[PDB]
């Protein structure tokens, strides 16, 4: 999965998350055509009966969250990221840090994230204080012995006052932000 | 050299790969718009970050149109073939096929939508032809590019599944994974791109390519047919909107679980006003953790493709429901049995599915 974003002189804005599911998807390549095929259908529930059960021609539940934030009807921020179910958490965290804590965009993107979808599934990035992890586990949380990177947020901010753009690529991958001048 | 933060007066591009960022920026510099650039970028990423996305998959592309001021989503999520069945991932005993194994099966291949979504995008907002936009990636595939540490790692890490398909001729040259520094050449992929450049998406959803892909999925156990590819069409979704701190958020609706739960977690957290706590305080993390536990439980019980199931979107975001959930959160204790709540109490209707625990 990968997320990228683009904004142009005319006001158009794009926030696009795209994927083949696992890395290299199924691993299957169309012989003679070089196209690696997705394993997207495993995003369906393996045991049927629920909202996300497999059905012919149905689409598997995704966690991709390309998002655009607006202030007075003008787009001012785009956010998105790869990461399976953790996507929701990475996007939530970047928004929280940039909006509620008021952090500068890059710093908000780089702020150590956490993720936990149940009592048995916890992840945290390097930088979450060790004393904090010990206090949280002390209460019943189950953070592990080691950090893992979470997500990879590419984001663009748009300052309609100065008519400028700001791009950020998460250091979790070797991405690049490139401004356009003329 | 490449930067992870940049500024610009006339536009901006941010992607996970420098070569793709360069290609998209080139498009803007030469007068194209954000959608043209985005399509260019997708083909470039398909070639240079091959393990992450491509015409073999699908995505959600959100576009704010600076002319009409409307925001829409080109939903290119893959569809299960007509021959797929509810228990196709279960063994003969009714137990789920181990995940790592499930991932490599033909039954796991969704009908690709990415190419169709790029086509749709250019059709609606394009100012450059798919011919102009795909060409730079035909060159990267045909003449190659040097692979970094990351791609080299992915290749070695996934050598086993790659070594089982035709994919090994590209990534496992002789029997060895390409290393950092080596040139990755994707001649067949360049051929496919050239076919798309002259023929259009029909090159993918019909004809010979369609038959080989369909045949290959069958060879690996799946039921995909040529008609499944012929039937595929993307979907145009309306964003789900939410008010937040004076801003309006346009995010992804089902078939994604992302937009609903990003909004639900923000509304839940509002009651606790995180910024009254230091950004690395245990309090802030404690609250994010307990909130994630509730929202991911709701996701697991109520999220699915809306063409098939009733997702209680109005209920999951209803203020009194959000209040019920905020009620379950305590700064000083952990809820050890977090569970989905009942959003149906706050909207009309009922689920047309059950609650089934997953392994
Ligand atoms: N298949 C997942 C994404 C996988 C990933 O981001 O690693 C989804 O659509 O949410």
């Amino acid at each position: 999965t990968t997320h990228f974003t683009v904004a142009d002189r005319w006001g158009n804005v794009v926030s696009y998350t795209t994927t083949i599911e696992q890395l290299f998807g199924t691993g299957i390549m169309v012989p003679d055509y070089g196209v690696i095929l997705n394993n997207e259908l495993t995003d369906f529930d393996a045991i049927p009966g629920g909202a996300n059960e497999v059905q012919p021609n149905k689409r598997p539940l995704s966690s991709m969250t390309p998002t655009i934030l607006f202030k007075d009807d003008k787009p001012v921020l785009t956010v998105g990221s790869p990461g399976g179910a953790t996507i929701i958490s990475s996007v939530l965290q970047t928004i929280l840090y940039h909006i509620e804590y008021g952090m500068e965009l890059k710093a908000a993107v780089e702020e150590p994230r956490i993720y936990t979808n149940s009592m048995s599934s916890y992840r945290y990035e390097d930088g979450v204080p060790k004393d904090v992890l010990s206090k949280l586990n002390g209460m019943g949380h189950k953070f592990g012995t080691s950090p893992v990177d979470i997500g990879n947020v590419q984001s663009i901010s748009i300052d309609h006052e100065n008519g400028t753009f700001k791009g950020v690529a998460d250091s979790s991958r070797n991405g690049a932000a490139i401004g356009i001048n003329l | 050299e490449y930067k992870q933060v940049d500024v610009g007066k006339d536009g901006m591009v941010a992607t996970a790969h420098p070569l793709a960022s360069e290609i998209g920026a080139d498009v803007l510099k030469k007068g194209g718009n954000a959608i043209d650039a985005a399509v260019a970028i997708q083909f470039a990423l398909n070639v240079t970050e091959p393990m992450m996305s491509g015409i073999g998959g699908g995505g959600f592309m959100m576009v704010y149109d600076g002319k009409t001021k409307d925001t829409t989503i080109i939903d290119s999520r893959e569809r299960a073939p007509a021959g797929a069945t509810p228990d196709m991932f279960l063994d003969e005993n009714g137990k789920a096929i181990p995940f790592s194994e499930r991932v490599t099966k033909g039954t796991a291949v969704g009908v690709p939508g990415t190419l169709k979504g790029l086509e749709e995008a250019l059709d609606k907002w394009g100012t450059r032809s798919m011919k102009q936009l795909i060409t730079p990636s035909i060159k990267l595939a045909e003449k190659g590019f040097p692979i970094d540490s990351v791609l080299a790692e992915a290749i070695s890490d996934y050598q086993e599944k790659l070594s089982r398909t035709a994919a090994k001729d590209v990534f496992l040259p002789n029997g060895e994974p390409l290393k950092e520094g080596d040139t990755l050449i994707q001649k067949d992929l360049a051929k496919t791109f050239k076919l798309i450049r002259s023929k259009g998406t029909d090159a993918f959803y019909k004809g010979k390519f369609a038959k080989t892909l369909s045949d290959t999925v069958q060879d690996f156990g799946g039921s995909m047919t040529e008609k499944d590819l012929e039937n595929y069409d993307i979907t145009i979704d309306e964003p789900i909107w939410g008010d937040y701190q004076g801003y309006q958020i346009a995010t992804t609706p089902p078939p994604s679980s992302g937009g609903i739960f990003l909004l639900q977690m923000l509304k839940i957290l509002d009651h606790f006003n995180l910024s009254q706590y230091d950004v690395r305080s245990w309090e802030k993390y404690q609250l994010l953790a307990e909130t994630m536990h509730l929202s991911y439980a709701d996701r697991a019980s109520y999220a699915g493709d809306p063409e098939f199931v009733n997702v209680p979107l109005k209920g999951l975001l209803h203020p009194d429901y959000i209040k019920e959930r905020q009620q379950l959160i305590n700064l000083d204790q952990v809820n050890k049995k977090p569970k989905a709540g009942d959003p149906w109490k706050y909207q009309e209707g009922s689920a047309n599915y059950k609650q089934v625990e997953q392994p």
